[PDB]
Parts: C-alpha cells; structure tokens; sequence
C-alpha cells in the first residue's frame, strides 16, 4: 500500500548510510522547495506516486490515477485514514521517485505518464526525464527517479 | 458594470441561507487559495475584471499594460481590480487558478477555452475545465466556476 | 502571550459576541458529552445473543440440541478536522482605513481582524449547526456538489436504519394524511424500556403553519398540534414534548427522543471554530487567517429516529 | 482556565486554544442553566 | 470474504425482538449441534467458509490443505475459522450437519449438490436436503439452511 514495514519479520540495521533511500515509503521529493503548492483531494483506487487526473460525476470532483491529456498532477503523499491525496499541480515542477511501467526506463530518457498514471518510455505531452535506471522494490513495482516541469 | 458598485439604499436587505451566497459579482479572488500563489498588478486598459488577459503595447510612451483577451495571446487570468489606481490582480498563466471567471453568453467536466475578449466559451491550448454551470447575473453576464491549470501540448 | 500577539488578544477580546449554536436546543444537557480527538475515531463494543432454531423437547435420550449464538459489533465514530482561510487587514494598517463611522475599506471589501473573525466564525458555525441537523456538507441550495465525507459521520436525518416515511405529492396539503403517516411511524418507533423520556419534534414553518388549524366538521376547542401532543404523549409514558420549528428543514418532519441511552451526541471538544497560530504576512496591508473545526460525532440506536417527507412534486 | 477568568493570562497559543475549548463548554453550560422549556 | 463484518458498524443494535435475528454471516456452527460430533482442524487455503472443503496436496514441503471445492472431492463442510492462525474448523463429510451455508446464486425439500466451489445447488453423489429458502445478505452471497448426512449411492 504505502508502508510495506509494519509487517517486518525482524529489525533493521541501520549502521550503513548509502543505498537506504529507494523505497515505498519515501513520500515526497527528493529536493522540495518551500513555495510548492500542495492540494489534498478525496481519492478513489490507488494513486500513491502516480499521475492523476480530475473525475467529475453528488459529491464533489475526486482524482484517480491516469494521465495522457487528462493529466491534472502528480500524487505524492496519502492519508489512509482520511482517504486523502496529496497532489503537486503539473503547473508546479518536481523531482522524485514515481512509479514506472517496466523495467526498461533508462537514465536519459524521455517519458510519459500512460492510462494507470505510470511512467513510460515514449510527439509528447508533458516534459519529464528519468535521472535514474528503473529499480525494483515489489515483483511488480518498478520506481524511477524522474524531473518532472511542466508540458511540452 | 463594476466590481463592487456602491449606492445607498432606505431599507436593510435580509440574509436567509448561507448557501449560494457567494454568487456575486463582487466576489474577488479564488474560491480555494494557496500562499505560494505569485500575484502581479499591472496598469488596466478596459475593464479586465475576471477575465484572461493579454499584454498591450503602447508608443513607449507609457509602460506596457494588460486588456481582456485570450487566444494565444493569453498571459494570465485577472482576479482582482482596484478602481481608484487603475490596477488590475493577475496571476500569470504559469500558476494554477480555481475561481468563478466571466463565461461567454456548458455543463461541469466540459473543457472551456478564451475568446477574443477574455471570455470562457465551450471548445485548445490551455488547460481550462468547468466545474459548475452557468450563472446569470446580468442580462449579458454569466460567471462560471472553473479551474485553470496551464498550457496544451497542441 | 497577549502582549505579543495582537490577533490572539483580539480573538480573546471578540469571542464574546459570537452567538450559541442553535443545535444545543435540539438535545438535553446529559446528551452531549465532549471528547478529547481532534481528528481520529472511537470504537465501542456492544454484544448480542440470538436463537437459532426452536428449543429441543427433553424426552428420552437426546444430545442434539438446539443452539444459542452470540455475535458482537465494534461501534465507530469517526471525526474529521477542516480549515478555511479568511483575509482582512493587517494591524497596523488600520490607521489609515479608520473612517469616522467605521474601520475597514468598502470599495474592497476589507475587514479588520476582529470583525472578519467574527463573522467568519458565525457562517462556520452556521454550517456546523446544518451538518449536525442533516448530515451533509454543502455550500449549493440545490445540495448537490457534497463534501466527501468519511464513512461513520451522519446526522439526524440521514442517519440509516431509522424510521422513515413519506408523503405523497397528491397528499402534501392534507394534514390528515401526514399525521397518518405520523402516526405509522410512532406505531413503528421501538423505544424499549427507555420508553419514558422527553420527545422532540422538529418541523419545517409550513408544517408549523398547518398545525395550528382546527382538528378535524373540525374540532372547535382542540388542533392537529394537540392531537399530535396527545399521540407522542402516548408512547413517551405522557412525558413532556417539545415542538420547534427550523428553516434548514424542508418538508420534513423529525421525531426522536431526548435520552441520552438512545441518542448521544460526543462531539469533539475543538469542534466549534478554533483560530489558527499561522497568519500570513507580505509587504501590502493584507493579511490572511485560518479558523479551525471538527465534525463528527453522533451516535443512535436504530429504529429510534422518525423522518417524515413530504413529497412536493 | 477560561477567558471568562479576567486574571487568566495565557502564557502560550497552546494555553490559549485550551482556554477557547473551556470557554464553549461553559458557555454551553450556562444555556443550558438558562434555557426555560 | 471475512467471519465477522470487515465494516465497523454506524450505529448500536436494537436489542428488542428475538424472531429472525439469526441470518447473519457470523453464525458459525450449526443450529443443531450434538456434544458427539466429531471436529477436526486444517490449515486453510482461501477462505471456505460455510463451504464444501477438499484436500488439497502440493509438492510435499507442507502439509496438505483444505480448499473450497465439492463434487468427487467432497472431504467435508467447513463451518467455522480461526483468521488469526488460518486455521478451518471442518466436520468430516461422515458426520451429518444441519446449518446455513452458502448457495450458489430454492424451497424447502430440495435435493442440493456440492459444485466446484464449494457452493450448493439444486441437483447425485452428496446426500444434502434445504431446510428454508435462500436468504441474501450480500447482493452476491445467499445462505441456506441445509441438513447434509453422508454420500448417497450410485
């Protein structure tokens, strides 16, 4: 879900310092200015690092991961409780860890967020260039360190 | 045709509901804020008020100033007016806005775009969606609740 | 602190004139009980029992018989915490917006502190009073556009596993048949043995309107209100009734009782509007401030609340 | 502690808000002494 | 998918009436039990509660299992769970039960069957008898009262 280390089988050791950061739980980004708009909205699915985009149906406007031309911004952070997601405006540059479609994004390249809000090698839509190689977490999980400002 | 008109009156107007109260004219700025949001002011030709903006250019006598229009001369969105100083509130295109702007005389999720005037009209190159219906005001003025959230590719 | 913080002396100075929410006519005083959770939940835990089949007639040699299963529910209130944000002016520019009859800028429709403070906290609490009676939070008279609430949060109309009736369109200026409606759903209430309690009734003005006229050739001395007294006062073991009247109801009726065994209400303790520490500060006049306040928090029984509709189609 | 207390004097924002919730309770407390059904 | 409710309830029960308060997801056992039934315990794969159960093999590592299933490989009913430990609670197919189980998605005497997945349907290997109609609680799970003893011929 978000935190993959509440069921741990035993205690970390935490004497190393280097190759500790590439996880699940690093909510955020990795370099965070203190003007960057955050907007919490109600969620429904699981957007957690992922694009998302706006879905209006009666309740109000909710977001869900997607991308493409619907892109609205980037999920960065999750309240379970509260069901609430934490969103950077794609009209706000970022740089962190998002949630990739396979393993074959290399440093360099060039992306795009697809139809379930994950990053893929690819005109374009929006500007966003991988700063790493895709690294597994989960057989499934894939997460790449990406810069993304703006849209092309 | 002014954003907050003043006359006096001989009697007390009654307030009933607190809901649809903020469907008013007078009603300035955005209806969620954020206190990152970069807001300019520039010289105002024409009565921008809740319109999107473009910027003119004078002889060079005078400084640059901004006028309601859109198409891709579109340079931000003007939130906010001060009449005495000719000011107009801008915020730049480049910032995300959510608010009640002027609508062209539309259904929410529809995707909107800006005439020759500045005016909200139904479908291009900007990100600029409906979240509301059209409310009348004025026999010629209809505002809508929309957020804009940058650019198009194409 | 009050030497330092000229908008925290303010708040103390002004929070004075904010008026009483009108809810706390809706309820008793043992029925509100405050809870120290800003945001988070509580959780009960209630046991039942229950048959399973018919009893097993003892004759002869037997040792298959009938059981008795027990079953428990965990209860769960949920409570949520939301913020607005107001501007007004900054202290020290009031100096020069201090006009001889008041203090603030008209053409811009600026406030000073104490006064956008005021104001913002009354429409808060107008809101919170509307979410306490229905159960839902929204800005729009037509209702639609609702807040997404998190499960576990109703009020006393929309609280499920109640009593409901409705009012045919055909029907909706016949006093006669909504008071039969009325009266399916007090024949229908299931009170137990807290049964002798204080009733409450909260009706819409043209229902309030429609029960002052004559019983009925109509009755000369008696009225619908009266009858309806009489009818309440039946189950409730002749206690005492109130009637009140409010315009946030439309075409509705509202009967429940005021024990707090059946209904309670534990409301946060920060649920009515609390000023924020932050204040936002540039280099122009204006100033921006934030207001805080929990909803959630009510707890019923089922098959205790009656909600009437009248159909207005 | 509640900003009824005139000799109330907060020290911090903490004190403040806690004094705030005191004072809605009895000022809850108080309707309800008054109130006349 | 769970014994008891997953969803914490919004409200306090009504503990008034004492008729029909019994159809309900969280009745495990059966509504006649004899103190001589024989009981026995499996390490659980999935969820076959109130379901028909087979025994289930893999390569060897671990222990066998029992699974939700029926037909040829009908072992036994399962009618209670231990979610903490997955531990099933199974009565072996040679001692009769009478309790609700699932149904697949009926009157009083008819012939049911065990179907692949362990739910009842109405008929050939398995003596099973229904008691009562389908009961629905969930708009895609219905119980049964049935009464299940042994295997019939042919």
């Amino acid at each position: 879900m978000k935190n993959p280390q509440h069921d741990a089988s035993l205690l970390s050791n935490s004497n190393e310092f280097r190759d500790k950061n590439v996880e699940f739980f690093a909510s955020g980004g990795t370099r965070t200015s203190k003007f960057d708009k955050l907007e919490n909205h109600p969620f429904l699915g699981y957007p957690y690092k992922r694009g998302v985009k706006r879905v209006i149906q009666h309740y109000e406007p909710h977001v869900e991961a997607g991308g493409g031309e619907d892109l609205y911004g980037i999920c960065i952070d999750i309240d379970e409780f509260s069901k609430t997601a934490t969103i950077v405006p794609i009209t706000n540059n970022f740089e962190g860890y998002l949630v990739a479609k396979d393993s074959t994004v290399k440093v360099k390249d060039k992306l795009i967020f697809n139809k379930d809000g994950a990053l893929e090698k690819v005109k374009a839509t929006i500007n966003a260039t991988a700063l790493t190689d895709a690294k597994q977490i989960s057989n499934e999980v894939y997460l790449v360190k990406v810069a993304v400002f703006g849209n092309k | 045709l002014m954003k907050n008109p003043q006359q006096d009156s001989g009697l007390l107007s009654n307030s009933i509901d607190f809901r649809d109260q903020n469907l008013i004219f007078s009603n300035s700025g955005g209806v969620c804020t954020s206190s990152k949001d970069k807001i300019e002011n520039y010289p105002a030709k024409g009565y921008p008020y809740k319109r999107g903006v473009k910027l003119s250019f004078g002889d060079g006598t005078t400084e640059l100033e901004v006028e309601a229009g859109g198409g891709d001369d579109l340079y931000g969105v003007c939130s906010d007016i001060d009449e005495f100083s000719g000011m107009a509130t801008v915020i730049p295109i480049t910032n995300n806005f959510t608010g009640y702007l002027t609508l062209k005389k539309v259904n929410p999720g529809d995707k909107l775009n800006f005439n020759q005037h500045g005016e909200l009209e139904k479908v291009k190159s900007v990100n600029a969606i409906a979240l509301s219906k059209a409310h009348k005001l004025t026999e010629d003025l209809f505002i809508v609740l929309a957020s804009v959230f940058g650019n198009r590719a194409i | 602190l009050f030497d330092e913080n000229y908008y925290a002396k303010a708040v103390a100075n002004i929070i004075g004139e904010v008026k009483d929410p009108i809810m706390y006519k809706w309820f008793s005083p043992d029925q509100i009980e405050d809870v120290d959770l800003q945001m988070g939940y509580q959780k009960t835990v209630k046991w039942d029992a229950f048959l399973n089949a018919n009893p097993t007639t003892i004759a002869n040699e037997v040792n298959t018989i009938s059981t008795i299963g027990f079953s428990s529910e965990v209860v769960r209130l949920n409570y949520l915490k939301l913020q607005y944000k107001f501007r007004h002016l900054k202290q020290t520019s009031e100096k020069f917006y201090t006009s001889d009859s008041y203090i603030g800028d008209i053409n811009n429709n600026l406030l000073p502190f104490a006064q956008a403070y005021k104001l913002a906290s009354s429409e808060i609490i107008k809101l919170i009073n509307h979410f306490v009676l229905t159960g839902t939070v929204s800005i729009q008279k037509d209702g639609k556009n609702q807040k997404r609430l998190l499960p576990n949060m109703y009020g006393l109309l929309n609280m499920p596993e109640q009593i409901k009736e409705e009012v045919a369109s055909g029907d909706k200026d016949k006093m006669d048949k909504i008071f039969e409606k009325i009266e399916a759903g007090l024949s229908k209430l299931e009170l137990g043995d807290e049964f002798s309690t204080p009733m409450m009734v909260i009706v819409d003005p043209a229902t309030s309107l429609k029960l002052v006229k004559p019983y009925a050739a109509a009755s000369s001395c008696e009225k619908w209100e009266d009858v309806l007294i009489q009818t309440i006062k039946a189950i409730n073991n002749r206690e005492d009734v109130y009637i009140e009247t409010s315009n946030l109801l439309k075409h509705k009726i509202l009967i429940y009782p005021l024990n707090s065994e059946l209904i309670k209400f534990k409301p946060s303790k920060y649920m009515l509007p609390t000023p924020n520490e932050q204040v936002d500060k540039d280099s122009t006049d204006v100033a921006h401030s934030y207001i805080d306040f929990v909803l959630g928090g009510l707890l019923a029984t089922r098959k205790t609340i009656l909600q009437v509709n009248i159909k207005q189609s | 502690a509640s900003l009824l207390d005139s000799n109330f004097v907060p020290i911090n924002f903490t004190e403040f808000v806690q004094a705030i919730s005191n004072t809605y309770k009895q000022r809850r407390i108080q309707f309800y002494e008054n109130l006349k059904r």
